[PDB]
RNA sequence: UAUUGACGACCCCGAUUGGUUCUACUACAAACG
RNA sequence: ACUGAAACUGUAGUAGAACCAAUCGGGGUCGUCAAUA
């Protein structure tokens, strides 16, 4: 038996929206219509696992065991958007009531007594967790030039804000795994339409999206279309997952409220960035964390400023950010090819060439990569996978080096080999 | 009604917010579907493939009164009026609305006014005693926030229709 | 016919997309040797 | 020229998959203003 569980958010903190925006392949602009927003539940919020089982048997289930040690470990996702960043929760304070229904003592004790309390960690012990085959990656970037994803409106005394997000009772700035996850999308398209030569141009957007190989990792939109008598979901959710992205730097809810609500850029404002970069005695130590830049536009012939086209952007020259944090669920992708894990090489292949472009700065992210910001410099990618099968373990690697050279060159030119494989003749690797 | 003291009061007051809630919604869709209706709540009109003002004008608004969660926070809407009231090239922009800034300004100040707009009948909609004062309270910046998302979106679809000839 | 005689800042965000597509009940228990 | 009794509208089913809040913009720069005598 499961209940309603009513969620609790922290303190009382509102309920977050979340922009979201579709960016056309071609021009690289958000496409028509592809223009959303999706209220979230901060993080940090608490609900309570309203579980009940009946036992016929005695004891309690191994795979309900299970379970419960992948909800611990915090393997379990709910609700939407699970690869665009949302649904991981983790169980804390577990703990078993039993009672006896089969006898008076237990009856009894299940009218009044509350159960007997039984020791999670025996159970815990007698049981190792069966944890699926799935790859970890862990990207470390510092911000090379400022990146931020924009806030959903414009400032007072700063036109152009950082997303922010609560995170527990502070807020902290925020990056969509949305977002990253749209980067690197991008990024494998473009280089899967490079080697077919495949334009993007005529498609729509939802067209333009659905690629060979992105549609496994990246996943694809629910689409039942009639093959031949047959019925088929075009559909699957992406094996790839990014998790939103948080810095290093909090505020307290207010102090970012002293930002927003700020008035005057030489103002209001110059206390409001001091107290939130945690610096309220030392401007230039504030501004080197986040700095206000003004930019205009200038006329072509007068020079000057052309009429109304002065701006400001918050940068955030100096924000840390934690790493970046992609989950390949390489059970999810075996499903797909049908169990075949020689079919994983092509896929692998591609997500490694992603990572090669982000290392090398050719993906950058956030708000005004063309202008100004968005670059990043990735240190190390840390691949951590397990239960992987035994010819993929080779990716159990942490790469410093941008290139993959890292990797040992034999799985390199193994994956090289299945890749070309692959582009020889570029099938819908998932259709059997 | 139930009195005020009545156990289920609470429960009671439940559904009306939910009755009050799909109300004020299906009153908004109603009154955004007529330009005449959105001329009169904001000023907001088409001239031609024209809109007062443009799209991004009513965005930059919308986009404002997102934060408009309670009466506590008008003083928020009202400082993005007195920012764009005081720079005049922003000022002009609303010009050739039928005035809109003031429309805005007094929807978002004057707390009987969004009832005015929406002149939704609540008796059928509520049962508990001081449940129309109490739910105006509450539902205030709700409603608000309903009506400007409707009138803007009807505005733009009814745009849509004179501008993609 | 061409003189009189020096002062003074401005711009403060602008334009746009604001949802798109799919699933809309499926098996049952009552029917039928 | 005597009320039928007894019987849970319940069982299985993740409102979800796909979607970059984004595109463009040097914090820039010279002669105007007033009308007569």
């Amino acid at each position: 038996i499961v209940d309603d569980a009513v969620i609790h958010i922290p303190n009382n903190a509102d309920v977050e929206i979340r922009e979201g925006v579709g960016i056309d392949r071609h021009f690289g602009t958000a496409a028509n219509g592809f223009k959303y927003s999706r209220a979230v539940i901060p993080k940090g919020s608490k609900f309570k696992l309203p579980l009940t089982f009946d036992s016929q048997d005695d004891g309690l289930p191994n795979a309900l065991i299970q379970l419960l040690c992948a909800l611990e470990a915090g393997d379990i996702r709910l609700g939407a958007a699970k690869t665009r960043g949302l649904g991981r929760i983790k169980l804390d304070d577990l703990k078993l009531k039993s009672f006896a229904l089969d006898k008076p003592e237990g009856i009894f004790s299940a009218l009044l007594d509350q159960g007997k309390k039984l020791d999670w960690n025996q159970l815990k012990a007698n049981v190792t967790y069966q944890s699926p085959p799935y790859l970890g990656i862990s990207i470390t970037w510092n911000p090379k030039d400022p990146v931020m994803v924009k806030a959903e409106g414009d400032g007072l005394a700063i036109d152009i804000l950082p997303l922010v997000s609560q995170v527990g009772s502070d807020v902290r700035f925020v990056i969509p795994g949305s977002s990253i996850k749209g980067i690197l999308r991008t990024q494998a398209e473009r280089i899967i339409r490079t080697i077919c030569q495949s334009n993007g141009s005529e498609k729509n957007f939802l067209e333009q999206l659905r690629i060979n190989l992105v549609n496994e990792l990246f996943g694809s939109a629910s689409l039942s279309q009639k093959q031949n008598g047959k019925d088929i979901d075009l559909g699957k959710i992406g094996a790839l997952a990014v998790n939103d992205c948080f810095s290093s730097l909090s505020m307290t809810p207010d102090q970012w409220k002293a930002v927003e609500n700020a008035t005057e850029m030489t103002g209001n404002l110059q206390p409001a960035l001091k107290q939130a970069t945690g610096y309220p005695n030392n401007i230039s130590q504030a501004y080197k964390v986040l700095q206000p830049a003004m930019h205009v536009a200038v006329d072509r012939w007068t020079g000057g400023a052309a009429e109304g086209m002065l701006y400001s952007v918050l940068e955030p020259i100096g924000v840390t950010w934690e790493p970046i944090q992609v989950h390949l669920d390489i059970a999810r992708l075996k499903n797909y090819y049908h169990g075949k894990e020689e079919k994983l090489k092509p896929a692998i292949a591609l997500l490694l060439l992603v990572l090669r472009d982000l290392a090398n700065k050719k993906i950058p992210v956030g708000y005004g990569t063309n202008r100004g910001m968005g670059t990043i410099t990735v240190s190390q990618i840390t691949l951590n996978g397990k239960a992987l099968p035994t010819e993929l373990e080779p990716l159990n690697k942490t790469m410093t080096c941008p290139n993959l050279t890292d990797l040992d060159e034999a799985f390199r030119q193994d994956l090289s080999t299945a890749w070309k494989e692959w582009i020889a003749d570029p099938i819908d690797l998932c259709q059997q | 009604p139930l009195p005020t003291n009545h156990p289920t009061q609470d429960y009671a007051r439940l559904i009306e917010k939910a009755a009050w809630r799909e109300a004020i919604q299906n009153k908004a869709l109603a009154l955004a579907s007529s330009r005449a209706k959105r001329e009169e709540i904001l000023g907001i009109k088409i001239m031609g493939k024209d809109s007062q003002p443009t799209m991004t004008q009513l965005g930059g608004f919308r986009s404002v009164l997102k934060r408009l969660h309670s009466r506590n926070n008008r003083d928020i809407v009202t400082g993005y009026l007195t920012a764009l009231e005081q720079v005049s090239n922003r000022k002009e922009k609303w010009s050739n609305t039928s005035q809109g800034l003031t429309k805005i300004r007094n929807l978002v100040t004057q707390e009987n006014l969004i009832w005015n707009h929406l002149d939704i009948d609540f008796s059928p909609l509520t049962i508990t005693q001081n449940g129309v004062n109490q739910l105006k309270s509450e539902l205030w910046a709700e409603a608000v926030r309903t009506l400007v998302d409707a009138i803007i979106r009807g505005h733009k679809r009814d745009l849509e229709k004179a501008q993609e000839n």
